[PDB]
């Protein structure tokens, strides 16, 4: 039910 | 002066607070929500417009660090930033339903959300039922809705009728709503409105890698690609549970589907202020999406 925003320029990992 | 005055505008009313000089977004927001009796806070945000692009108060940044017009009083609008997939099940509190009702009604009246003529009349009737209580020909005589903003200009102009021809239509439906309280009438409005095609959709002008101008649609269900001339039906959809990731760099977005055989979709968006709003909306709608199903 969660997300993780990350620099490299950003990547949005969706689960 | 240990505080500055903040003016909060809801669809219902305006009120004022003393914001501490070093209060962050969450501080002001939590105060506005307690005051309203609103516990379903995930739907809402505090909004202000600068250079015609909408911005939302970031929870963990100081209110005065935001580039909001600081001409007293500092003003924000309390508005739904997210919409539920089903209003009748997710909007528990009456205050939540009522705020949603007013924001959506405004959208339909200002023609930001398309509405067909017959549903527009039915929508108006529940709004009338919500405002006046039960119909009473003694109290509500012919012309009692003459000064009321009930229908979108489009529907009015579509088939030229006098206000008293529209009053008859809205009144006829109105009479059959007898027995429905405000909260009931307002939820019936939402149940119709939420099945409208443009409901809950955030639109943004984009371009594909070939330079074709397009509309990015962000809503409770996922990401969507529209033709600029057709906001009703998206040509491509990416449901939230079918996206592996969303990447961003130098005004280029890259949507990576979960299906490893589906090619990525790239697009361009020129404004940095809009790109972070898009990313925000993505994170939020995805979170609410996955929670309804956890």
């Amino acid at each position: 039910e969660e997300v993780e925003l990350i620099l490299g320029d950003i990547i949005l990992s969706l689960n | 002066p240990k505080t500055f005055t903040v003016r909060i505008v809801t669809m219902d009313a305006e009120m004022e607070f003393n914001c501490e000089m070093k209060w962050k977004g969450k501080d002001l927001f939590d105060l506005v929500c307690r005051t309203l009796g609103l516990r379903e806070t995930w739907f809402f945000g505090l909004q202000y417009t600068i250079k015609d692009t909408v911005a939302w108060l970031k929870m963990d940044k100081k209110v005065l660090d935001h580039d909001v017009s600081k001409e007293e009083p500092v003003t924000f609008h309390f508005l739904a930033k997210f919409y539920p997939e089903n209003a009748e099940e997710e909007l528990v509190q009456e205050i939540t339903q009522h705020l949603f009702f007013l924001q959506v009604k405004k959208q339909i009246l200002d023609e930001k959300v398309y509405c067909p003529p017959e549903a527009s009349v039915l929508l108006a009737s529940y709004a009338v039922q919500a405002k006046y209580g039960d119909y009473d020909p003694s109290v509500h005589k012919r012309g009692f809705l003459a000064q009321e903003e009930l229908l979108p200009k489009r529907v009015i102009n579509l088939y030229q009728m006098t206000p008293e021809m529209w009053e008859e239509r809205i009144t006829a439906w109105y009479a059959e709503h007898r027995g429905r309280a405000r909260d009931e009438a307002e939820m019936e409005y939402l149940k119709i409105a939420q099945d409208l095609e443009m409901y809950g959709v955030n639109y943004f002008t984009i371009r594909n890698k070939k330079g074709t101008e397009l509309l990015l649609g962000v809503d409770a269900l996922g990401l969507h690609i529209y033709d600029p001339e057709n906001r009703l039906t998206p040509k491509i959809s990416f449901p939230w549970n079918e996206i592996r990731n969303i990447s961003y760099s130098d005004k280029e977005f890259t949507i990576k589907p979960l299906d490893k055989k589906i090619d990525v979709f790239k697009f361009n968006s020129s404004k940095l202020r809009v790109n972070k709003l898009i990313l925000q909306l993505c994170i939020g709608n995805h979170d609410l999406f996955m929670r309804r199903r956890k």
